[PDB]
Formats: C-alpha cells, structure tokens, sequence
C-alpha cells in the first residue's frame, strides 16, 4: 500500500539533504531492496510496463542525487535482469514475479560475498619489506591491506583528505592491527612519493571509458604515479561499475558549503571571495593501471566488456 | 627615407647577404653621416617595419650595445668578423653528417645551403627531405638549389612531415632568432615537426649565427610579438626539443645562449 | 514525545516599508523562493513533527500559498498547521494564546518566517533536557548563537548583541543589545554571586532560534507586558536560568531589514547553506529546477541566453528570463519569466518575476520587484528599489537610495 | 627530539613547541645574547616565519648585538667576533633550523668581519659592519623586489587568472603592483594545512582590491584548466636548476604541466644558493607533529596518537622541484631560464 511509497519518500529525502547509508555496500542492499520491495507488492501486468516503473523509480532516485551513482547501478541491473527472465521465457507472464526474487536474492548474496571474494586477492599484490600508499578512507582497502598484514610486513603511508580529515581514521584503524602506519597532508603527496613502489586506492564509481570518480586530490596522486611508473590499483566491486561516459561533468563534483575550506570567522573578506570545495574529481584511465574487483583483476581497456555484460546499452540513460 | 633606399640597395646588390648583416651595414654607413643615440634607435624602428623579421631587429639590438673615432673601428672589425660566420658554422656542423644518414630539411636558407655545400665537397654521400613550405614555395627553391650540387633530393608534402620521420636519420633547421631560453623562431611550420622528432627520439639540430641572439622570453605561441608573426610566418620552439646549436660562436647546448646573452646583458 | 515547533509567519515590525503592503514579509522571493519554504525546510530537516503557524498581517496569502506548497501534502512527516487571527500584535500575544489553547507539551522551538538556516539541534536538544533533568525545573531557555566575526556583512548593527556568559556551564547572564551606543555596561551581580569563569562574548549571531519550554509561555501569561523575546529574557535576567549552544559549522540567519536581505541572497547562491542551494530544488517545484555549473551559474529551464553577454561570477537565472546580446551579469539574481534588454549591465541585482529592462540601462545594488519595468537610458544607482508595478520613464537618473513606489505616501511616487 | 620520527626521515631533528630551550638557561641569559635569545624563541614558537622577515630578524639582532660588542684584549676583533658567533648560530639551529637566506646572510657578515683589519679601530668597525648591513638589506630585499615587480608586470595580461600558492612576501607585492598600473585580472589562492598561511595573502589582495578566489590544493586540478598562468614563490634556487619551496610546490607545479599552464617562479639573487639536490629527504625539515591534529565532526582522532606504537606522523615542510617543470625564473637580472642559476652565482 502507501507505506511503500512512504518508505520511497524517506528513502528519497534521506538522498537529498545528507549521506544515509555510510558504506556504499550498504546503500546498494538498500536500494536493491527497494527495488525488491516496488517489485514484490505491485499491480503489474506485463514486462514493459514494469520496466517504465522501474526506469522512473530510478530516474527520480537519480535527480535526488546525481552523485551518488550507487543506485542508478542497482536500478540498471535490476533492469536487465528483468529483461533477460522475460526474454528467456519469451524468446509468458506465468510466474516471473517469482524468479525475479530469485534472481534479486543472488544479487543480495553475491553484493555481501564481493568484500571477501575482493579481499581474499591481497597476497598476490603485496610482498615484503613493500611499501603502500593510499588515500582517503576506504573500507575495501582497508580489509585488502590487513589481509596481507598477518602474512606480510609492508609500510602503509595515508594521505588525508584536507576538507575532511578522514585519512586519520584509516591510519589508527590500521595501527590498531601493527601495520606500520604513517599520516601526512595531501600538499607531501609528489615530494615524498619518490621511494613509494605500488599505490591502492578505492572510488566512488567507475566510468565507461575506464575512468573513475574518486575523493579531491586522487588526480594528483594518479599524475605522480604516472610520473614514477608506478602501478595504480583501484580496489572496487562491480556494484560501482556506471555506463555513463565522461561527458562535459558539471554535476560530476559534489560541491559542499565554503566552511570547511574557508571558515565563517574569517571576517569582511568573504563577501568579495569565491571559495569552491569540490569533493570529487575525475581520474582518465590512462593513468590507471589495474581494476581489481570480486571476479579478478581486469585493465582499464576491458570494462567496457563487463558493462556489456552487466547493463544493456538501451537502459544507459535511463 | 634614403634608409631604405639603402637597406634595398644592400639587398639587391648581394642576394645571399642575410638581412640582418645589410641591416648593420646601412648603419655603420649612416653612422658616418648623445643625441646619435636616438638618432640610431629612430633608424632601427623604420628598417624594423620595412622587413618585420626578428633578425634584423636582433642586429639592431646588438649594434646599439656595441654602439655604448672608435666606434668605425669596432664596427668594422665586427662586420668583417660576421661575415665569415657562415663559413664558421659550416667547418663544425658539415661533420656532424655520416654516410648513409637521411636529413630532414624546412624551407630555403642560406646557412643550411652552405652547411651541405661544404659536407657534399668533402667525399660524402646522404639523402634530403625538403618541406614544401606552402605559405611560399621557398621548399622547392630549396630542393632545386640542392638538386643542382648533384645530391638526391625530393620535395615532401607540407603535412608528410610524420609520415617520413621514421625514415629520417636527423633534422637540421635554420632559425630566424634565438630566444634567450634556447628556444628558436623559426617558420610556422618548425613547432610541428621539432615535436615529432622529439616523439621518435629524432636527432633535432639548428642552425644559426650569433647575431640572431634576442632578449625574448615567450611561454608559448600567444607570448611571441604580433610585429614578428605578421596566417601567421613564424613560431616559437621550446628548448626541451632542440638537440645541438651550432653558431659562429661553436657548437653550443640550448642553455649556453642564456649564458652567453647574460654576459652581454642585452 | 514527538517535536514540535511554533513559527510566527508574521513580524509585527514592519522594516520592508513600503514593500509589506502589497505582499508579506514572509513570502519575499530571495532566491526565486519564499522565505517561509526556507524555514520550513529547515523545521522539516532538523527532526520537527508538528508546526503551528500563526499570521495576523495578510494571513491570506499565506495560507493559500503553503496549501499550493509541498509541506500540507498528505505525504510530508512534518505536518503543519495554519492558525490565523487578527487581535495577534506581537510575539508575546501569541505566547499568551498558545498558553490559553494549550498547544505545546514539551521542549518546542520558537522561530521566525523568516530564518534561514541549516543547523541540526538534536545535540543542543539534548543538552536541554539533560540540564533540565539535572536542576528539575531550573533550566528553561536554550538560544542559538553562531560565532561569527564582528566585520561581516551579515551582522547589522540593528540586531548586534553583546553576552556575558559562564563557560563553565554555557549560561546567559547578562544579554543586551548594541544598537547606537559605543560602550558596553556590565552590572556587578555577574561576579558577586557565582561565574567564576564568566567570560564576555561579541563574536555571535543572533539566529533567532530557540529551544522553548512551556514554563516560557506560562511566563509569558503572566507578565502581561512582555512584547517580544529580548525582553523575556531580560526581565527574566533582573530576576529560572537561560542557556546557549554555539554553532560553528552551520549557517543561520534571520532576515529582518533589507540589508539583511542582500546578505544572505549571496551566501545562499555561494552554496553557504548547503545542502539547501537552488541546484537542489528543495521545495519539489516544477517552475526553480536549474543546473549548477562553473563560478556557481545557476540556468533553469528556457534561459534564452543571447550571443555575446558573458556571466562571469554567480549569477542565478529563472525559468523563462530572456537575456538580450552583449550584455554583462554578475552577483545577480532574476527571477522567472524577466526580459532584458542590449548593453544591459547587471552588478548585484535583485530582479523579481515580471520585470522587464529596456536596452542600455545600468543597475547597480538595487532591488527590482515583481512587474517593473524601466525604459532606455535609465540608470539606476545602489539601494535604488523599484516596488511592484511601477515604470520609469527615459533618460532619468535615480539618486542613491531613492525608492519609488505607486503608494503616494510610501516613497517618492513614480 | 619529541615523538617517533619515520623509518625514512630518522636522521633530521623533530623538535616540539611546548618544550622550550629557555628552561635550562639563566634569566639575565649569559652565555647567550639576551636579542639572539628571544630571535631564537621566537623562531621556535613560531612568531617569525617568513623567509625574508625570519634573515631580517636574524639581521637586526645581529647588529644589536654587534652595537653591545666589547672586543677583549690580547686579541684582535676580526677573529674573535667571528669565534664568538658561531655558538650564537648554533643555539639559533637548535631552536629550529636555518634557511637558505639565513646562511648566505651569516656567511656574507662573516667574509665581511674578516675583511675587517685589526688596523682600524673598534667603533669604526662597528659602525662600518652596521652600515654594510643595512645596505645589503636595503639591496637584496628591498631593491630586490621592486626590479622584480617591473619585470613580471611585461608577462602579466588583462583578463589573465594568475594562480599563487602559500604565502610570498614578494608574490603579493609584484601582483598589488601590477595592479595599481592598469592590469586588470583575477588571482587564484591555492593554500594547505596545517599552516594555512595562504590566507594571509588572500587578506593582503581583498585589501587591495584585486578579485582573488580561495581553494585547498587537493582541488588544484579542477581549477588549474581555467587558470593561464602559474606565479609562485620559492625560498632558494639550488646549483642544479632545482627550486627549494614549501612541499605543495612540486604537485602543483606537476598538474600545472599535465594542464598545460605555463610555471613561473620568483626568486631574490641573495637567496641563490651553491648546494644542490634531488629529492626532499636527503634535507628537510620537520616540524612539530602535532599541528595535524585536527577537530573534525565532534572529536579529534589523532589526540593520542603516540599510544600506538605503529603510528608516524609526517610534518615535512620544505620540497624539492626539477627543472623539468619550471619555464621561467625572475630576478633583478632579468628574466633567465631554470637552467642558468650558476651563470648568476658565477
């Protein structure tokens, strides 16, 4: 009944204002279940017009927040998966409603076994006496680097995000197991990476041409690699593959209020100042080296085989 | 103004005399004709607009510091000393060219022409590539000029310069002046093809003499003088791509010329 | 206990005079938005369950606008409830008849119609009824300060306080205002009782938010000359404890004049109440969605952009403005369905809906409402306003400060 | 030392700002000059941080105690005051390490004390070594920066979008300069913790009346494809071409080139040093660690980070550039190539 649109509407709001879910596996359970719960308790008579619904559930879940691309993900998925159980009856309408929970249940599963299965590959990239730097506060990185820790004795430098200092957390978490641990600015991030060998990071979501949107500052540290011949590996699950390409990306960024770059108690001079505070950037993937993700490791030139194989290229806009 | 009527004069009369030199002869003759100061700076800004070239203005430049009884003699001594800078350029950059090497040339120039003059007469044997140079056919001046020393030449199209730079064992190219940083305005068409050698790892040589010297400094291709590009007739080449220099002055690296231009001090 | 908030969607002080009397306060278009969706969203986004808003002065209006209006939908968790009245004369009035209808039960917020802010105060919350659970009965006020600098634009001189509070318990001791008067006065009970750690505070912000009790509109009933909240407190302070809670990475501000209006339209553009921006669209309307690009542009839908005019800081264009050619916009705000001219220079502009500006006009920090309209050659020159629905002929130069109205006596007419 | 260093960077000092050096010392200080006494407190706590400022300071109580000086008998005074300052430096070193500046200023004031002969007398000496020291001030910092301010205004153009990053004492003057004549631009200030010393010059240009913008560098990518041209400021210029400046200078200049914007950089010939290197961990400096500590959200993480054992904290402070991404150096010279810093030591 309507609580299902009330539970849309919170969901929504939630969306709009702040962050709900922290993690990103989180939000992806949520708004699979979601789309479980539309789907489940529905008058629906027919494919197409299930498909409609659900493209306009995913399309105000989108203009909620553009950069959260989590959902427009699960929405996609959800999407093709409907079209492949009615193309496999088809190619009707008898008990479809039933695989289609079916088929969302493995999702579910297979988005809660994608931390381990990711993390299990943390001995085939890391050896000893090496020397690891990242940046933010991943929680994929942080599992694949204290993985190899009980094995492995390496030395983790943590680059911190200066609009939000979260890179501290990330570096006492991973103190608190010995991993020999080091803090630092995003300014030392060129300077010092001259003795650094490999670089692991995570992100926010993965483009179409292999590019990717993570946290403000991974640009440079992506150009340094570049720079140094160093391997760049991201750490991230298929839930944050997106079939857009890199288009002219004015709602790429995520712009937040001036107070944590410059604060209120400044004085006169903020009425006659533009501060910006982009939280995110775009990576190109030429300077990438690998994707390491729940079904192997992969090269930036491959994914758009595995969109292919996840999204159909009908559902790209949505 | 009778300037001009000389400054064609020496022009017409020598046809391999470089601009520059004519431009520093008209001037020590009219010097014969303090207050000369800008009597010598209002003759360098008419000979600057009759040929908008930066060789010239690089000469007045230079005459002028030469010029701060004895100035005839100085300058005397100075023209005769620049005269031979062809010859000088030649006896040090000819070796520099084994047998079985390919060049790479751009348009026509003097310098260059006599560098290969004097290779061809010492028993060796090589193969040229002339652009066409389309803003004027000087490419096919060029190639005719080398054809004629009975060497293989063939004119390549303006926009082949990529396709051949695979076969192209090194490239030498003339220079209208000397920036301080090393760099080299040279004809519209030189920034490409430096760029293109540097991508291959393509020996890029230039040739130019010491009165080519000239107190710029242009970050990119916006920074150059608008009096000098005027389609525009020349461009800027970073250092980073430039090999060797080769002047009257010896063989030089892309920093000795700011060097050299700091002990002048303009 | 479900929260719940009172709003006075009236200010019996009339300091937009003239322009309160064709159109409230409270439903000024700031930033193609009224005021009142601002601090309903603000209500709604903080944890707010019930709302009781109360108008006295054109009450109409604004009751057939919040109907229209996303927050009286059957689908918003925060359910609001028109009370209108023409005896209301000011806030203290409205204390007294919440008191005699018995309204409120527990810890409940007193906000204007016309606060902008994005503070969350579950944790000043909390703090209130802890303290309040500690000495049963003694803590019975909580206001909401944001430090702030002394120099900044937002802090007029009208609303400028100065405190002297405890900083080992925040604590309101002394409270006074600092409107034309250079130095400060202190009474001597501050240090004769207790407050070893007193301290005096400049630096703050006057968000007009509080946390109430019902104990404060008992007090209200019973002091029949309390008129509004300053002097509640006051007359409280001669004597029950009044508290703070001090914000430093949140915005709030209450517009109460019209320089106050020009300070926070800025910020609100510059993304300063983030999430509340006019990229987001918080008020689900079909007529203000727009898309946020470089030095914070702001184009909605049928922008109509001519060639040549460049924008160059932030700017924020309404649905179905028309820009002419080589024209140049900049800190300005227009409204939807605006119509410019060629040579138009805009610099701090405030243009409502309606309003068209003929060719070769330059505005410069002034405020043009809803249906004006300018000919060619007019300059106008800053806090120049323009009210609804007048024209100005060509060729005229307005002084500083002069405002035309169609009301005879209002300003000088047109 | 205070605190555990990092494995890499175990063989510079890390000193602290709480635990003073005044405490094991006389009052009235003896063996050390009361002016050199509080120059080093207060370089340790911090209240003179500027390149130029901190040689000036040094200047200045150089010639206090010059003034205050008593040349001993049984001995001449041009060696004896050069005996006797070198305990002065070393109590400075220890209060936080010397710049670039600094030495070339205490190495300039020794050659002239030794060109000093025990033929003249006391207070003439004095009062020559006074004057050579306010001349060479006057040269090579304030006549040093206006040649400067008249050469970078030829590369400075209407519409431009000058980017600066950190604080210069000259950077601020050469733009407030360029103003003032007829140029007309917007200026981008890029700045980093924990100093935040960028908003000095953000103040220093909305007191002017320029347009200036104000970002944290980890965003420098998004603004630098809007940005034309790239101003930034240095502490020394090494042997081989290489720029010594604060550590968000070398990224910066990075992206800069992945962007194509062209680097420019602004230096004083007195800051021109004859050491090289080539990288920032054979020389840095670290400072107090606890500057990272940061309050965000509700409490700080980092508050007892010296608990874990495990846990470093970083603090570099200077960084080294190749020259492969400098195109142009200022000076009172003229405008030189990266290349040419030994022709001007020459």
């Amino acid at each position: 009944g309507s609580e299902l649109s009330e539970r849309i509407e919170s969901f929504v709001e939630t969306l709009k204002r702040g962050g709900g879910p922290r993690s990103s596996e989180e939000m992806a359970r949520e708004t699979l279940g979601l789309l479980r719960q539309i789907i489940t308790d529905h008058r629906w008579s027919n494919a197409g017009e299930l498909m409609e619904l659900i493209r306009r559930e995913g399309r105000r879940m989108t203009a909620a927040q553009p950069s959260e691309t989590t959902v427009g993900n699960m929405v996609r998925r959800v999407l093709k998966i409907i079209r492949e159980e009615y193309g496999r009856l088809h190619g009707h309408y008898a008990q479809l409603q039933s695989n289609i929970i079916e088929a969302i249940n493995e999702l579910l599963v297979e988005l809660e076994g994608t931390m381990e299965n990711i993390a299990a590959q943390a001995l085939e990239h890391i050896h000893s006496n090496e020397v690891i730097m990242t940046i933010g506060f991943s929680r994929t990185v942080e599992a694949f680097l204290k993985e190899a820790a009980r094995k492995r004795k390496f030395h983790v430098i943590v680059a911190e995000c200066a609009p939000f200092c979260q890179g501290h957390e990330m570096a006492v978490n991973l103190s608190k197991a010995g991993i020999e641990t080091t803090v630092m600015t995003d300014a030392a991030i060129f300077a010092v990476m001259s003795r650094v060998n490999k670089v692991i990071i995570g992100t926010k979501t993965i483009l179409a041409n292999g590019a990717l949107r993570a946290v403000t500052g991974t640009h440079t540290l992506a150009l340094a690699a570049k720079h140094h011949s160093t391997p760049l590996i991201v750490c991230a699950p298929m839930f944050k593959l997106s079939p857009q390409f890199p288009n002219e990306e004015d709602s790429f960024h995520k712009f937040v209020a001036p107070e944590e770059v410059l604060p209120f108690t400044e004085g006169d001079i903020l009425e006659k100042v533009s501060v910006h505070c982009p939280v995110f950037d775009y990576v190109p993937p030429e300077l990438i080296t690998l994707f390491i993700s729940n079904i192997g490791g992969n090269a930036p030139s491959y994914i758009y085989r595995l969109m292919s194989e996840l999204y159909h290229p009908d559902d790209h806009v949505l | 103004k009778e300037l001009i009527e000389y400054f064609k004069s020496q022009m017409k009369e020598d046809p391999d005399m470089a601009s520059a030199v004519a431009a520093i002869r008209t001037l020590l003759e009219f010097l014969k004709r303090q207050g000369l100061r800008a009597n010598l700076t209002s003759a360098i800004e008419t000979l600057c607009g009759v040929d908008s070239s930066v060789a010239v203005s690089s000469g007045g430049e230079l005459f002028l510091r030469f010029i701060s009884k004895i100035m005839i003699e100085r300058g005397e001594l100075f023209l005769r000393r620049i005269s031979l800078s062809r010859n000088k350029i030649a006896d040090l950059c000819h070796t520099f060219i084994k047998d079985g090497a390919t060049i790479l040339t751009h348009a026509y120039s003097r310098v260059v022409l006599r560098v290969l003059e004097a290779a061809v007469a010492a028993k060796k044997r090589f193969s040229v590539y002339v652009t066409e140079s389309q803003p004027d056919l000087s490419g096919k001046k060029m190639a005719k000029a080398l054809c004629h020393l009975n060497v293989p030449v063939t004119v390549v199209l303006d926009a082949a310069v990529g396709y051949i730079m695979e076969k192209a064992d090194l490239v030498i190219v003339g220079a209208e002046g000397v920036v301080e940083n090393g760099g080299i305005i040279n004809k519209i068409g030189t920034n490409q093809m430096a760029v293109c050698a540097k991508a291959q790892n393509k020996p890029f040589y230039v040739v130019a003499e010491s009165f080519k010297f000239v107190r710029l400094f242009p970050l990119n291709q916006q920074d150059v003088p608008d009096k000098f590009k005027y389609h525009p007739w020349v461009d800027y080449t970073a250092p980073s791509l430039i090999t060797l220099l080769f002047t009257d002055l010896g063989v030089l690296t892309p920093s000795a010329v700011s060097d050299e231009l700091i002990k002048l001090y303009l | 206990p479900p929260l719940q908030a009172v709003l006075v969607a009236d200010s019996f002080d009339r300091r937009f005079f003239p322009i309160s009397k064709d159109q409230p306060r409270v439903l000024l278009p700031l930033a193609n938005v009224a005021l009142i969706d601002y601090t309903l969203e603000f209500l709604t986004a903080t944890g707010v369950q019930e709302t009781f808003v109360f108008c006295c002065w054109k009450a109409a209006q604004i009751k057939e606008h919040l109907l229209k209006s996303k927050w009286c939908r059957p689908t918003s968790l925060n359910v609001v409830r028109i009370i209108t009245s023409e005896l209301y004369r000011s806030l203290g009035d409205v204390l007294r008849d919440v008191d005699a209808k018995a309204l409120v039960r527990s810890d409940f917020l007193l906000v204007y119609g016309d606060v902008i802010s994005n503070i969350n105060i579950t944790r000043a919350l909390e703090e209130h009824r802890l303290r309040r659970k500690l000495e049963k009965n003694v803590s019975v006020m909580t206001m909401i300060f944001k430090e702030s600098s002394p120099s900044h634009p937002t802090r007029c001189h009208e609303d400028n306080v100065v405190v002297a509070v405890d900083s080992t318990t925040n604590r309101v001791l002394h409270f006074q205002k600092t409107q034309g008067l250079r130095r400060f006065a202190f009474p001597l009970s501050l240090f004769q009782g207790s407050s070893d750690g007193v301290e005096v505070r400049y630096d703050l912000l006057d968000c007009h938010i509080s946390i109430c009790s019902p104990q404060v509109a008992q007090l209200f009933t019973d002091n029949f000359d309390y008129q509004t909240r300053d002097d509640f407190v006051r007359g409280l302070l001669v004597n029950n404890q009044i508290h703070m809670h001090v914000t430093a990475k949140e915005y709030g501000a209450r517009v109460s004049n019209l320089h106050m209006y020009s300070a926070v339209c800025a910020d609100v553009i510059r993304r300063w109440v983030y999430p509340l921006t006019p990229e987001a669209n918080f008020t689900d309307s079909t007529t203000q969605s727009c898309t946020h690009s470089r030095h914070n542009i702001y184009r909605g839908p049928e922008v109509s952009l001519g060639h040549g005019s460049i924008l160059e800081e932030n700017v924020l264009l309404g649905s179905g403005t028309v820009i002419g050619s080589n024209c140049f916009i900049t800190n300005s705000v227009i409204g939807p369905g605006c119509h410019i001219g060629d040579n138009v220079v805009l610099d701090q502009t405030y243009l409502w809906q309606g309003v068209r500006v003929a060719a070769g006009a330059q505005i410069h920090q002034s405020l043009l409402c809803d249906n004006a309209e300018v000919k060619e050659r007019v300059t106008l020159k800053p806090r120049s306003v323009l009210t609804s629905q007048v024209v100005v002929g060509p060729n005229i130069t307005l002084p500083e400060g002069s405002v035309i109205s169609l009301h005879p006596p209002d300003a000088e007419e047109d | 030392d205070y605190g555990s260093k990092v494995s890499l960077f175990s063989h510079l000092p890390q000193y602290s700002r709480q635990n003073s050096l005044t405490q094991f010392m006389s009052i009235p200080s003896s063996v050390i000059h009361p002016a050199m006494v509080r120059l080093g407190l207060q370089y340790s706590q911090g209240l003179v941080s500027g390149s130029n400022a901190r040689c000036i300071a040094l200047l200045r109580a150089l010639q206090q105690v010059i003034q205050d000086y008593t040349t001993p008998p049984n001995e001449e005074l041009s060696r004896d005051l050069v005996n006797k300052l070198k305990p002065y430096m070393s109590f400075l070193t220890q209060c936080r390490p010397l710049s670039a500046s600094m030495h070339n200023a205490i190495k300039f004031l020794n050659k002239e004390i030794t060109s000093v002969g025990s033929s003249k007398r006391e207070e003439e000496a004095k009062s020559e070594l006074r004057a050579a020291i306010d001349r060479y001030v006057q040269e090579k910092i304030v006549l040093a920066a206006q040649a400067i301010s008249r050469f970078a205004y030829q590369k400075i153009s209407n519409g431009d979008v000058i980017l600066v990053y950190g604080c210069s004492s000259l950077v601020s003057r050469i733009l407030q300069e360029a103003w003032t004549e007829g140029r007309r631009f917007r200026v981008v200030v890029v700045d980093s913790r924990p100093w935040l010393e960028g908003r000095h010059t953000l103040r220093s240009l909305v007191h002017a009346g320029v347009p200036a913008s104000y970002l944290l560098i980890p965003a420098a990518s998004y603004v630098l494809p809007e940005v034309s041209k790239v101003l930034l400021g240095a502490h020394a210029l090494l042997a081989n071409g290489s720029v010594m400046s604060r550590v968000g200078t070398a990224q910066l200049a990075l992206v800069a080139r992945a962007h194509n914007v062209p680097v420019l950089v602004c230096c004083e010939t007195y800051k021109f040093c004859e050491r090289v290197q080539t990288d920032a961990f054979v020389s840095n400096e670290l400072d107090d660690p606890d500057d990272l500590q940061c309050k965000r959200g509700e409490h700080v993480a980092l508050a007892n980070w010296q608990n874990h054992a495990s846990l470093r904290l970083l603090n570099l402070v200077y960084d080294v550039t190749p020259p492969e991404l400098v195109d142009l150096v200022i000076t009172e010279l003229g405008m030189i190539p990266c290349s040419s810093v030994p022709v001007v030591l020459r």
